[PDB]
């Protein structure tokens, strides 16, 4: 609002028969300059539950210090109890409530997701703290590009194997490629699954640049 | 904010202005009578802006009455009505938005008395009997409670003293003086003022 | 705003060979009403009625302009006007005034001169046709007028089941407003009758 | 510079039979023009006798609720009672006011029924004014699904019909018809609306869907 | 928007990005900023969209009619000046930062320069658009003197491979243009064929 | 109100939903805007609703004006440039996103005319809102030079795309296929919006009226 | 929203409509516009629904606190003046309300007028409301202080009857109030149309 | 837009107040009475804004009263117009601006009548004969043509008829009754209102 | 206002030009945006002047005593992480758009970017300032992989000769600091000892 602040463009997310993966792009951009490439975007948590951020990527530092140390305080508690991502996202959603209504808001815009002892989660929460669950997520702009791609083969059915859902973020994600214009090439793609949180990266966008030369 | 009335008999229809000339802060003469005389039976009355009644209002007392005197009969007050609502409705977005509102008391003689209203966009529509100003939202329901359609000339200006008694009362400006003008089958007369 | 100037609802839905127009007779400032009467659907044809909300200037202006571009159309050229072709002459009155535009939504509705097959139409301010066989609306309350009005049409309705519909949807639609109501206006446009009608509202 | 609101949308309805209480609801909350999900629900269960609706901007919809749910429990085991209805009502409207110079936007339709069995349905402005009813929907479609049930409910604006009481059977067929309505008619319409329906026995929930675009 | 125009000798070479965004989105990934408006006068086209191009089909229409009014191919410097003249008149209604180049038979090489505000300077390389900011190091460091035409090739080629790579409102494919005697040989770029530079990791 | 167009091998299909939203509620549920202009050239149109209308009389006017003055068959390289010219001297006031195509004597291409003057040839286009509900299904499963039933097919889930996730939804999709030879201007092609049902009769019969004053009127 | 309320030799009438817009769309046709804080006295609302219910609300709290503080009756200035106190240290933050505090105490038939920028004034008439004006109108033209119960009780009716047929923002029901040396009661619940059509 | 007005005179000071409580377009109750009791001799007025004339004001006379009934004697005028200057004036910057103009009648036994003013920032000042309101600027020279600096009571009395009337007259505003109130070396008397 | 730093082995090399415009007025041709802050770690400044010293001897004062707390030289990481709390949480405040370099003895070269709306984050060269826009081609292009000092030297020499070159807001001397294991070796360019490439002629 003041200045030009250090963003990213978008964490796209679907579950699947399995865990859920979610994926963003390394960039630091600041206002139409990539001023950092090699800029992680996807916070790893305990062992069931992952985190992402599309806004400003200060605040997400911010969130990686406060989400870091509850994590690892209740973490060492013993007695188990690790945290469900209900409580990632009733938090985070809490937090960033309780933070817009005081006028100081955070300003970017995430999706968590993890693997729960029954079945998997991914949970959107907004800047302005409208927070919801969804079979399948975008930010930003991919939330009107990468949504429809999600939200299609979803519709046709509502069950994925790991590789139908990894190759469909990583489509989704050349396709943000493609038109997003904050969006660069390589990218983290991050999967949770019933062996854990793990994390991919950086991969790679095969274009297709094939149609450039009809243009007269 | 200043005050035109008017009530429509069975046949005639009777208009009051208030007789005070504002300022900033002042007034100034009482009289400056509002109501500007049409060809013989039609009879405008005008407050708004203060520089746009003496000036639109008589533009169109020049049109009717270069009407009359030209083509021998007088307009119909529907007619004069019409044309001043489309002079000021086509005056009113071009470039010098005339800030009047307007009452016209007339009667045509083979139809009864009319007395027609509009605001300070020109949308015209009859009325058995209409207000203006800030006076207007007081007065109002006094022409309601009391009016019947079919009303005797005496009743009516009794009614009238009672709207203007209550607008003696009630509202903050000081309008001590009230022009009353019956206009009816024999040309337009006077009523004598109702003062206070 | 400036669409709630004045206030005005009219809407027209169709059934079998007649149509329906309704307004709501009533006139004033915004918390005022300065009278009850109020012309608002302003016969063109024999059986085509156009009617107009909004700004009231506007509707007198444009329903002036239209019955002086209408009526010398039809002195042009001897015929009633096909309706189809009177709104492409409103599609063509409140555009090419587009910039300072006129503050009004009229609707059309009636009959084929020779056929008789009825349709109703709606335009936005600037200008747009919307052609229509279930309903249209125009006025500050729209979406009561929809959404009432869109729960009880069925279709192919002979003129009373019509007259009692749009009885009840001006009715309960416009009772639900503010700047509106006041007793209603209904014209019921068969092929061999205008059933005009007013009702008794709610008048306060 | 920051616009702390926007409009997430949803309609939801409730109605007051004489032993039931039917609080509709909806389920596309969305903003801007991208739909964000398709499942959420709308009406809350408070108690086992009274259903929220919560309309609005979702967030604060969403953070309402948790405050009216976790001071119904800070009630009912600081007396040794469940809240009633108008208490709910009573509460509610001090919550919403309480908050006023940073104002909880939300349109809220508290459903359920009363003390001796009778249903009731209070209605709230986003700053809190609650009178009881039979009807009222509210929140983004208000002003469409009002006039049908001014009428079908009401029976305003209309002659001898001799009209009878409400009941599960035609009242349940008088929420489907004015969604799918609002379907074709609102841009903020859902999809499938999940009527939390209240009885004197208890409370079920039927889903229905509608026009899904 | 990102354009090059290097002079090297004789004739020139020309070089434009590919994007149009509206804002954050890139509404065509696929476009020429590259225009033909003679023979081998090209013109480019910079900052806004609308505007330039209804220049560039104006001095079109004036700069052909003037080409065959006296029947001899046109200077550089007549189509640059009414350049100067057809933006500067109307200043405060374009965003038309475009640099022009082309062969005329009677000097050679000419690249000229017509900025946002309206203007005409002779260059011997240009430079304008919105990456290109990113890239005066790069080509302030580069371009020596009097070079050839395949090191002009890949010096606009990894130039604005550069600034497509760095910038968010410039990407996709590169045209390149090489006016000279011959006519224009253009090509574009696809994919693998921009020089890919390596980013630097475990940073 | 998502637009869109492909061209293929034959031709082209353009595509929209039908559907104009004034404010947020639907003032009108079946409208067309695929617009004639000629008969090998439709437009489309999405932004102000009545300005694509009268720029597409006013050009479709012009156009069949002009060709009719040269005999031929109008080629679609003068309406992309009587739009674009026409459409820039009023300075982006009217807003008319729309796209165009056309099978001219040169080849079958379209056009997209933002609303302040600025022409794209491509070979897929998508105005509106619905653009961003209709292009990703552009990139994944659009291929070049294919064949007609699934271009068809591929237009079809673009504006069903804009349908089913996007706030300027349709009812139905109607999309015109113009080919070489033949023009197909089909209306809806698939309906995925039924109106639903009602439940119960509603009226009595010279009922539940409040006549204050009736008249009648003869007419013939 | 049109209230009024005027004394006279047997208590005072308090009278309002029960309509409550919304700008311009309107939310109930049957709104209690009436607070009754206790058996003795009454309070009116005249805009901003939440604001006026909740501070009359909270008066009845106070007032209810000085009934078993003092063991009293409260006067009806002391309500209506610390009404004021209240919405005065809320003035300038956008509060808007307005209200007759009536009610027969000790000394008198009471009718104080308190609003939101806090003018706190005694009064023999008043009328507070959106249109309102045409109230006191058609209230001042058929007002005397020697009336019986009946005639004003149709001075009642038809004075707010007009105050809400030529407003917009008014109408729906009248509800109407007579309170005395033994409190408040209700004498009337009707609307609008059967006013009109008994009256014509 | 109300209207204060005071004379001095050679042994007491006599106040009138415009007897009418104003609002948006109506006016309320006449009476509503502006001259607030002080102790036994003083006696202020306060206009301006409606809801600061009736809250400090009524303050100003809690805390004189306290003074008076806490430590016997009451204050001289002085010393109340110097407080209550004190206590606007501080008042005036901080929080909530009270935005009162207020005249302060008074005497003292072993020394003159005083009329003090002040404006709404809390400038003080004493004068002969003051004014307040937008009914100040026409009523003043009437005050200045005819104040001797020693008049007698019945002279000041219908000299302040003559300044009433005048404002009753030209100014605007319906102000028809007036509240006056000679106070002198016997204690806070009042004289019959005037109207018209 | 254009710094850069890269991390060549072992130690870093920073480099910052010379200019304090007050918007079109050199109010200051010679200043120096390296600073020490304890031994090793410098940090530069950028953007604003007269934020960023404040928050400079702010962390002289807190590095300073942590690392006199614990007696032992402290990394990198730790100067880097208490600018990103303190400029993060005056972040509406403060235009400090500062990169932090040094040689911890535990890791090694470290450069560190705290940009203006105040963050951390690990780069191999850094780059920041006014005129650090003009030359992401240049470093983007010409830095391979783990070059020297000398090398890099030269080449933190002329890329900020070219942002000196090419910005109005950025001229001057530069001043060149190679942070290594034996301390700081830091020298200036005086005028002719900056590398003046040929403009090109029309």
């Amino acid at each position: 609002t003041q200045n030009p602040m250090v963003t990213g463009t978008s964490v796209l997310g679907v579950k699947f028969e399995g865990g859920v993966v979610i994926a963003a792009d390394m960039l630091g951009s600041y206002g139409s300059l990539a001023r950092f490439r090699n800029i992680s975007r996807i916070m790893r948590v305990n062992n069931s539950t992952m985190l992402g951020a599309s806004g400003d990527y200060a605040d997400f530092q911010y969130l990686k210090q406060v989400l870091g140390q509850m994590v690892i305080d209740e973490e060492l508690l013993g007695d188990g109890h690790s945290y469900s991502p209900r409580a990632i996202h009733s938090w985070l959603t809490r937090a960033m409530y309780s933070r817009r209504s005081k006028m100081n808001p955070l300003w970017n815009t995430m999706v968590i997701g993890g693997y729960a002892d029954g079945e998997s989660f991914l949970g959107y929460v907004d800047m302005l703290g409208v927070a919801y669950e969804a079979p399948s997520l975008a930010t930003g702009y991919g939330a009107y590009l990468a949504q429809p791609l999600l939200r299609e083969v979803l519709e046709k059915q509502p069950v994925l194997s790991q590789t139908e859902a990894r190759d469909l973020v990583e489509r989704c994600m050349r396709v943000l490629y493609y038109r997003d214009a904050r969006s660069y090439n390589r990218f983290q793609i991050a999967t949770v699954t019933e062996k854990g949180v793990e994390i991919e990266g950086p991969l790679s966008t095969e274009t297709n640049w094939d149609i450039a030369h009809m243009i007269s | 904010m200043e005050y035109l009335i008017g009530i429509q008999g069975p046949d005639y229809v009777l208009v009051a202005s208030d007789r005070v000339a504002a300022s900033n802060i002042v007034q100034m003469k009482d009289d400056h009578d509002k109501m500007f005389k049409m060809s013989e039976k039609i009879l405008l009355l005008c407050v708004g802006e203060a520089g746009d009644t003496v000036q639109f209002a008589e533009y169109i007392q020049k049109n009717v009455q270069l009407y009359k005197m030209r083509n021998g009969y007088e307009l119909s007050p529907t007619a004069a009505a019409n044309f001043t609502r489309r002079n000021l409705a086509d005056c009113l977005r071009s470039r010098t938005p005339y800030h009047v509102n307007l009452l016209l008391a007339g009667y045509d003689e083979h139809e009864g008395p009319a007395l027609y209203y509009m605001d300070y966009l020109a949308a015209l529509a009859k009325a058995p009997f209409a207000a203006h100003g800030y006076g207007a939202f007081l007065t109002l329901s006094i022409l309601d409670r009391y009016y019947t359609p079919t009303i005797s000339r005496e009743r009516a200006v009794e009614l009238l003293r009672k709207c203007l008694e209550e607008l003696q009362k009630r509202f903050i400006l000081n309008l001590p003086t009230f022009s009353v003008r019956v206009i009816d089958k024999d040309g337009i007369h006077n009523l004598e003022n109702i003062a206070f | 705003s400036i669409m709630s100037y004045n206030g005005g609802a009219v809407m027209a839905m169709k059934g079998k060979n007649c149509v329906a127009i309704a307004a709501d007779r009533r006139f004033g400032i915004q918390a005022q009403m300065v009278t009850t009467d109020f012309q608002k659907i302003f016969p063109m044809g024999d059986r085509l009625y156009i009617g107009l909300a909004g700004l009231a200037t506007d509707v007198q202006t444009v329903a002036q302009r239209l019955k002086f571009r209408l009526n010398l159309y039809e002195l042009k050229e001897g015929r009633q006007i096909k309706p189809y072709t009177l709104m492409s002459m409103v599609a063509n009155l409140l555009y090419e005034k587009r910039f300072g535009p006129y503050y009004t939504e009229p609707v059309i509705a009636g009959l084929d001169p020779k056929t008789f097959k009825p349709f109703i139409c709606s335009l936005d301010l600037i200008g747009c046709p919307m052609v229509t066989d279930d309903f249209v609306v125009s006025g500050t309350c729209a979406e009561q007028m929809y959404g009432m009005c869109e729960s009880l049409w069925e279709p192919n309705m002979d003129p009373d089941h019509l007259f009692e519909t749009i009885s009840q949807a001006m009715l309960n639609a416009v009772d639900r407003d503010a700047v509106s109501g006041m007793g209603v206006i209904v014209h019921i446009i068969e092929k061999d009758k205008i059933t005009t009608r007013t009702l008794k509202a709610r008048m306060d | 510079r920051f616009s702390p609101y926007v409009f997430n949308g949803g309609t939801i309805l409730a109605i007051a039979g004489e032993d039931f209480a039917i609080v509709a609801s909806d389920t596309r909350l969305s903003e801007g023009f991208s739909i964000h999900t398709r499942d959420s629900p709308k009406c809350y269960k408070l108690t086992d006798k009274t259903v929220i609706g919560c309309s609005g901007f979702h967030g604060d919809c969403l953070t309402l609720t948790k405050i009216i749910e976790a001071r119904l429990k800070m009630y009912k085991h600081s007396n040794n009672k469940a809240m009633t209805t108008g208490a709910i009502a009573a509460m509610l409207s001090t919550i919403l006011y309480s908050r006023r110079f940073f104002p909880y936007y939300v349109y809220n339709i508290i459903g359920g029924l009363d003390e001796e069995g009778k249903g009731a349905v209070y209605s709230f402005d986003p700053v809190g004014s609650y009178q009881r009813d039979s009807f009222k929907a509210g929140g983004s479609a208000s002003a469409m699904l009002q006039p049908l049930l001014d009428n079908q409910v009401g029976f305003k604006n209309m002659q001898n019909v001799e009209h009878v009481p409400l009941s599960l059977d035609r009242a349940m067929r008088l929420v489907k018809d004015v969604f799918i309505s609002a379907a074709e008619r609102d841009v903020y319409t859902g999809d499938a609306l999940r009527i939390c329906i209240v009885t004197k026995e208890g409370i079920r929930e039927e889903t229905v869907s509608l026009r899904k675009d | 928007t990102t354009i090059m125009a290097v002079q090297f000798d004789g004739g020139v070479v020309l070089g434009a990005d590919s994007r149009t965004t509206t804002g954050s989105y890139i509404a065509n990934r696929v476009t020429d900023k590259l225009t033909p408006i003679h023979d081998r006068i090209f013109c480019c086209r910079s900052g806004s969209a609308a505007d330039t191009q209804a220049v560039a089909d104006a001095v079109t229409y004036q700069l052909g009619f003037h080409s065959i009014e006296l029947n001899e191919p046109p200077l550089v410097h007549t189509a640059a000046s009414l350049f100067k003249e057809m933006c500067y008149r109307y200043r405060e209604d374009l965003m038309a930062g475009i640099i022009i180049a082309g062969w005329d038979p009677q000097e050679g090489g000419q690249v000229y320069s017509v900025p946002m505000g309206g203007m005409m300077v002779r260059q011997s390389f240009a430079i304008g658009g919105s990456g290109s900011s990113y890239i005066y190091g790069y080509v302030d460091a580069t371009y020596r003197e009097g070079m050839t035409k395949e090191e002009c090739l890949q010096f606009t080629a990894n130039a604005l491979a550069l600034a497509m790579e760095r910038d968010g409102s410039s990407g996709g494919v590169i045209r390149l243009a090489a006016i000279a005697e011959s006519g224009v040989e253009r090509q574009v770029l696809l994919g693998d064929q921009i020089p890919k530079f390596a980013v630097a990791t475990l940073p | 109100t998502t637009i869109a167009g492909v061209v293929y091998k034959d031709g082209i299909v353009l595509g929209a939903d039908t559907r104009a939203t004034e404010g947020m509620v639907v003032a009108d549920k079946n409208c067309s805007k695929i617009h004639f202009i000629s008969p090998n050239i439709y437009c489309c149109g999405a932004g102000t609703a009545a300005d694509t209308d009268m720029t597409t009389q006013l050009i479709s006017s012009n156009l069949e004006l002009h060709s009719l003055s040269t005999g031929r068959l109008p080629r679609v390289v003068t309406a992309n440039r009587m739009l674009k010219q026409m459409l820039f001297r009023y300075q982006g006031y009217i807003g008319a996103a729309l796209v165009l195509g056309g099978v001219d004597v040169t080849g079958p291409h379209l056009y997209s005319i933002y609303p302040h003057g600025s022409t794209d040839k491509l070979p897929y286009v998508t105005m509106g809102s619905g653009s961003l509900a209709a292009m990703a299904v552009f990139e994944d499963k659009f291929r070049p030079d294919m064949e007609e039933e699934e271009a068809k097919n591929l237009v079809s889930e673009a504006i069903a795309a804009g349908i089913f996730n996007d706030l300027g939804s349709g009812s139905n999709i109607d999309l015109c296929v113009i080919s070489k030879n033949k023009l197909d201007f089909l209306r809806p092609y698939t309906v995925p919006n039924k109106k639903g049902t009602r439940l119960g009769r509603y009226r009595c019969e010279k009922g539940t009226t409040a006549v204050l004053t009736e008249k009648i009127t003869p007419l013939e | 929203t049109t209230t009024l309320a005027f004394k006279f030799r047997h208590g005072v009438i308090v009278a309002a409509d029960s309509r409550a817009t919304a700008g311009a769309y309107i939310a109930s046709q049957t709104v209690k516009k009436v607070i009754e804080i206790n058996p003795y006295l009454l309070g009116t609302m005249a805009g901003g629904a939440a604001d006026c219910s909740f501070w009359e609300r909270l008066l009845a709290r106070q007032c209810r606190i000085y009934e078993l503080r003092n063991k009293e009756r409260i006067s009806v200035a002391a309500a209506s003046k610390l009404l004021a106190n209240m919405v005065y240290q809320y003035k300038g933050m956008g509060l808007s309300m307005g209200t007759m505090i009536c009610g027969w105490d000790k000394r008198g038939p009471g009718l104080y007028y308190v609003d939101s920028e806090g003018n706190r004034i005694s009064g023999a008439t008043f009328s507070v409301g959106s249109g309102s004006v045409y109230a006191y109108g058609v209230m001042d033209r058929g007002y005397s202080y020697d009336l019986e119960v009946e005639q004003a009780y149709d001075l009642a009716r038809r004075a707010i009857y007009q105050a809400t047929y030529r407003d917009a923002y008014s109408g729906g029901a009248v509800n109407l109030y007579h309170v005395r040396e033994d409190g408040w009661i209700r004498v009337s619940s009707d609307n609008v149309a059967d006013l009109h059509e008994k009256y014509s």
